[PDB]
RNA sequence: GAGUGGCGAUGAUCUGUACCCCGCGGGGUGGGUGUCGAUGGAAGUCUGACCGGC
RNA sequence: UCUCGGUCGGGCCUCCUCUUGGGGCGCCUAGGCGGUGUCUUCGGGUCGCGUGCAGCCUCCCGUCCUCGCCUGCCGACAGCGCUCUGGGGAAUUCAGGAGGGGAAAGCAGAUGUGCCCCGCGGCGAGACUGGCGCCGGACGAGCUGC
């Protein structure tokens, strides 16, 4: 714990908070190119202190600046996944795996049978 | 609750003449609910109220504001006289007047909340 | 990236204008018989305010009484005093550490040195005396 | 954007006492909160438990000079938790319980203001938090709450004055300590309406130091604000803490 | 810390004492051995950092009671021409760097001040009670003090000085007023005694003058009437009472307090036939004053304190002291 | 010849709580809600023969 | 006991006696493995719709097929960096360096006390005077410092 950052514990690493502090470094690839970030390179993405938190309330925004019950969902990474774009992502990871066999070994493996047929 | 009022010496004509003028470069938020707005948003480039308010706490509100924003405000003692140079045929209570980049407009407002600071 | 910078265009430079004299233009000016305050108004056609630091009323006492005349002109009481405050008493690295914090001012140089030293950094002008009048660099007004 | 109820994780930020809470798509630079469950202005906030207690108020750049300098990028902002900070021009008391929240329990924070409207919502907020005092005074005559402040660490100067140099002149010539922090909004456009804003910003950070600061950093606050400078330096000395 | 520097100057400044003391027969070595030493651990006790004004009064009482064994040790031995003013000089040193360190220390200021009466230090006791004064102007002990020794020294002027300055500051409890009225009439019991002093209004401006201050009150002004209500024996003294308990009968005419100086205002100019006649003129008053509609409670309660606050007296009929005892039994 | 009544910056108007079935009226599910329920569901109630002293 | 000249010595000074055909620990990486996720292909299983034909249809499991991702371990050659009485971890002993916090943290001239006489001076009531509404002289009861 921080003494004159008051009291932050260090960071009690589970898998989920793992998964949202990959999220953290990744957040670029989420919002897909709508909006571009302070490009964070540092090679250990998880801190030493941290600690998960909500936003609570603004006094001037309650009607459309609120998340309803069906979305104040429990990690990030289920928020990402709550959210749309998500059929752009696999259309975007299709066409990187298209590209990724592209000409590796099935693509030898026909011309073997091309050849032998 | 007045202590920034302006003078009847052609502070008062600059300040309604560079209302009508923003009036027709549409720079001008009229009445007191777009004027707290225009300040709470902040683009809010100089504000005048009206002292003729019949009850002067409904335009109370604005200076803490204009405080909080650090916007200079000012009072002229007529809401008739800011009515009409607003252009508006009724009576405007509190008026603000913003600003872009690039005008002579903005150097008016430049000049004229440099006279507000010599009051304040 | 300095306020007031539009791709090595200084729009923060408008009259009146400052320049940071040098113990170059002092001695080259006073040599020149060219008198200061309306030679620069004459070759920018504005009004100015010359500012002389410290460090080059520093070099230009630390040069002896044959210079008593540039000192003498120097010591106009005109003009606007810039105290610094760093060790050296070195006016090329106190007018480059200047101009590098504000670039506002006009930099008024003779030697090579100098001159070659802040073409490097943009949106400055560089005032000289070719011999009959000043010259401006990159200034783009008059 | 921050939607209430998003999970948003916090880490500190680079300063002493500043957080910053990064979510999925945003982050958001946040203060702890002091007196807890309670916002002053109405802003969103945060609240977490150790693994009801922890509070994080949400601070903005476009309220708040400090946050729009922290966020410009400033190298020190010599407060910390512990810290006295002379505030000026505290109008409302929101920036100044940002700095109440930095400076935390141990610290003390000494508002000074000249509208006693302003004064009211000073003295509800700091009636609220224990470690500001309220002051509304002019601060123009410091010799009016000199039996109020100490030598305090920080002076934090945001007044849209003409003579905002000579009034920080005379309230560091009182109650400033030897090797001084000091960090000062300006506004070009309320200083000299006429003149391009650099040259202002210049001439300012000149009669600081014929004021006999020592200047450390300018920057320019211009994503978040149009002409204004945070100049940041230090009172007598040109290291800090002396 | 260099303690061991400025206590080898304190040392080494008592040095030549202790010389003649060892090459006269008084002390023997092994008692200078732990002579020396015990000064030392003192000195460097009282120039150490973190000290205390009980460790000041430490090493000034066991410096002065080695003054008192040299002096009763020399009074043995016959010694003459050996002398004390190295010890009186340096037990001066001593509190003049104690009250330097702690002056806000009403311990070290009165020891001070009673060292300084005991070694006849007039002159200079009164400079130290001048700065005490000045570090603790809120303090009625210190300006108590410094009237009434002044006082009785016999400067009564310098006496009111302390007084009346110490009557400006001290101005929250009634105790300077009271003491100056105590001590004003002590002085018109000396003028009345030797015998301005046939008129005497000066503890009536101090009445008159103390009704305007934030302390004025029944029961202070009750304390008014056991200042007053000593000495007698006086030339005004009816006029002084009179003019208390009218006054009080005339601005807080519905108290106890009144009712109770309503009583034992006979009782001033006594000590005998007027003794049964005066009380029993304050049993006429006194039952006049119980059955009167006031702080019945509180009038109660002073009477018990008064029957009890008579019991003392000899020469009294035990019809009366029985029956004011039925009469704490009846209230 | 006299006395009353009369929009708007001291805020007019406009895109926007949904769709659908009918003659300003009525009906099928909304979504967000705020309650108390509920029996209903997630949802099932650890292991079982040694260990300690000497 | 005043100096001078000379000489394959030394003190003193200089630059070599280090920078390796070397080792250790890392970085990088073809790749391997572990965890794991799609895509193709076929076979089953399933919510539901429709005509309960034809089918449609969300979900689940396996096979085929390959591609992929882990702050994951291992990692050859080539290359690079740091270091070498090899490289790590702990216990303690010793030698230093930086920073915070706390502390009246205060030896600028260190002469016992009290009275009286002198000397120098300070407050100070009260009193006169010169010159032009002021400034100045020069008296002084008393009290006090040194
Ligand atoms: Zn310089």
């Amino acid at each position: 714990t921080l003494s004159d950052w008051y009291n932050i514990p260090r960071t009690n690493l589970t898998p989920e908070l793992k998964r949202d502090l990959q999220l953290l470094r990744m957040r670029d690839v989420v919002a897909m190119g709508k909006q571009f970030f302070k490009k964070d390179n540092r090679k250990d993405f998880v801190p030493e202190y941290c600690q998960v938190g909500t936003i609570i309330a603004g006094a001037t925004d309650g009607v459309s600046g609120r998340l309803t019950r069906k979305e104040r969902k429990r990690t990030i990474v289920e928020e990402v996944l709550s959210s749309d774009s998500v059929s752009k992502y696999k259309r975007k990871y299709h066409e990187i795996q298209e590209h990724k066999k592209s000409g590796r070994k099935g693509y030898y493996k026909k011309l073997m049978a091309a050849r032998k047929r | 609750a007045a202590w920034p009022k302006a003078e009847d010496p052609a502070l008062v004509q600059e300040l309604l003449d560079c209302v009508q003028q923003a009036s027709h470069y549409r720079q001008l938020k009229k009445g007191a609910n777009e004027t707290t707005k225009s300040v709470n948003r902040g683009t809010s480039e100089l504000v005048i109220l009206a002292a003729d308010t019949q009850p002067l706490s409904i335009v109370l509100h604005i200076p803490l504001i204009c405080e909080e924003k650090n916007v200079p405000y000012v009072y002229v003692p007529s809401k008739v006289a800011l009515g009409r140079a607003c252009g508006v045929s009724r009576a405007v209570i509190a008026v603000s007047l913003t600003s872009n980049e690039a005008s002579d407009l903005n150097s008016k407002i430049r000049a004229l909340r440099d006279k507000v600071e010599r009051l304040a | 990236m300095p306020s007031s910078m539009f791709f090595e265009h200084n729009e923060a430079l408008v009259p009146p204008y400052n320049v940071l004299v040098d113990t170059n233009f002092l001695s080259r000016t006073v040599g020149a018989k060219l008198p200061l305050l309306e030679s620069a108004m004459d070759c920018l056609y504005a009004s100015v305010n010359i500012i002389i630091t410290s460090c080059v009323m520093a070099e230009l006492e630390k040069l002896g009484p044959r210079y008593r005349v540039a000192l003498m002109i120097a010591r106009d009481e005109r003009w606007q005093r810039l105290t610094c405050d760093h060790k050296g008493t070195y006016a090329d690295d106190c007018i480059v550490d200047r101009v590098q914090k504000h670039r506002i001012y006009i930099v008024a140089t003779n030697d090579r040195d100098l001159k070659r030293r802040i073409r490097k950094i943009p949106g400055v002008p560089i005032m000289s005396v070719q011999k009959g009048k000043y010259a401006i660099e990159r200034l783009p007004g008059a | 954007g921050a939607k209430a109820g998003k999970k948003v994780i916090v880490e500190p930020h680079r300063h002493k006492g500043v957080f910053v809470a990064r979510g999925g798509k945003e982050d958001l630079l946040c203060t702890a909160n002091l007196v807890p469950g309670e916002s002053v202005y109405g802003e969103k906030r945060i609240s977490v438990e150790t693994p009801t207690k922890t509070e994080y108020r949400i601070w903005n750049p476009f309220r708040s000079k400090l946050a729009a300098g922290i966020l410009g990028g400033l190298e020190t902002i010599y407060m910390k938790p512990g810290s006295k900070v002379l505030y000026l021009g505290a109008a409302s008391g929101t920036s100044v319980s940002h700095v109440a929240d930095i400076v935390g329990p141990t610290g003390a924070v000494y508002a000074v203001e000249f509208s006693h409207r302003s004064g009211r919502d000073l003295i509800n907020m700091a009636t609220r938090r224990t470690n500001v005092i309220p002051i509304v005074e002019d601060a123009r005559k410091p010799m009016a709450y000199r039996m109020l402040v100490p030598m305090v660490d920080v002076i934090f100067a945001d007044v849209a004055q003409p003579d905002q140099a000579r009034i920080v002149g005379i309230n560091a010539r009182l109650f400033l300590k030897q090797g001084g922090g000091l960090l000062i909004s300006i506004k070009a456009s309320c200083i000299d309406s006429t003149a391009p804003p650099e040259q202002v910003f210049a001439s300012e950070v000149q009669k600081l130091r014929e004021d006999k600061f020592f200047p450390k950093e300018q920057l320019t606050l211009e994503p978040y604000e149009r002409d204004h400078a945070m100049v940041s330096c230090v009172y007598l000395q040109k290291e800090f803490e002396g | 810390a260099w303690v061991a520097d400025k206590a080898r100057f304190y040392l080494e400044r008592a040095a030549p004492e202790l010389r003649e003391w060892e090459e006269k027969e008084i002390f023997t070595k092994d008692e200078i051995r732990n002579l020396v030493a015990k000064r030392s651990d003192f000195e460097h006790l009282v120039l150490a950092p973190g000290t205390k004004p009980t460790d000041f009064l430490n090493y000034v009482n066991w410096e002065r009671s080695l003054d008192r064994l040299r002096a009763k040790r020399c009074a043995r031995l016959n010694i003459r021409s050996v002398t004390s003013h190295a010890s009186q000089a340096r037990t001066f040193g001593i509190f003049e760097r104690a009250v330097l360190k702690h002056p806000g220390s009403i311990e070290l200021w009165l020891a001070y001040l009673e060292f300084a009466a005991q070694v006849k230090a007039t002159k200079r006791w009164r400079r130290i009670m001048t700065r005490a004064l000045r570090l603790h102007p809120m303090n009625a002990s210190l300006w108590t003090l410094a009237g009434r020794r002044a006082a009785q020294n016999g400067d009564m002027q310098r006496a009111r000085a302390h007084f009346l300055r110490g009557c400006r500051f001290c101005t929250r409890e009634p105790t300077l007023w009271l003491e100056y009225a105590r001590c004003e009439m002590d002085w018109l019991a000396r003028m009345e005694a030797k015998k301005p002093a046939l008129s005497g209004a000066i503890p009536i401006a101090v009445f008159d003058v103390a009704r305007k201050q934030p302390f004025w009150g029944p029961a202070a002004a009750e304390k008014f009437f056991d200042v007053f209500a000593k000495f007698g024996h006086l030339s005004c003294h009816e006029r002084i009472i009179s003019h208390v308990v009218t006054t009080m009968q005339e601005l807080f005419p519905n108290h106890p307090c009144t009712w109770s100086v309503h009583i034992r205002q006979p009782l001033v100019g006594v000590d005998t036939p007027a003794f049964p006649k005066a009380l029993r003129e304050s049993l006429a008053r006194l039952k006049a004053a119980l059955q009167s509609t006031t702080d019945r409670k509180a009038l109660a309660t002073k009477m018990v304190a008064w029957m009890d606050g008579i019991l003392a007296i000899e020469k009294l009929d035990a019809a009366i002291r029985t029956v004011l005892e039925h009469t704490k039994r009846s209230l």
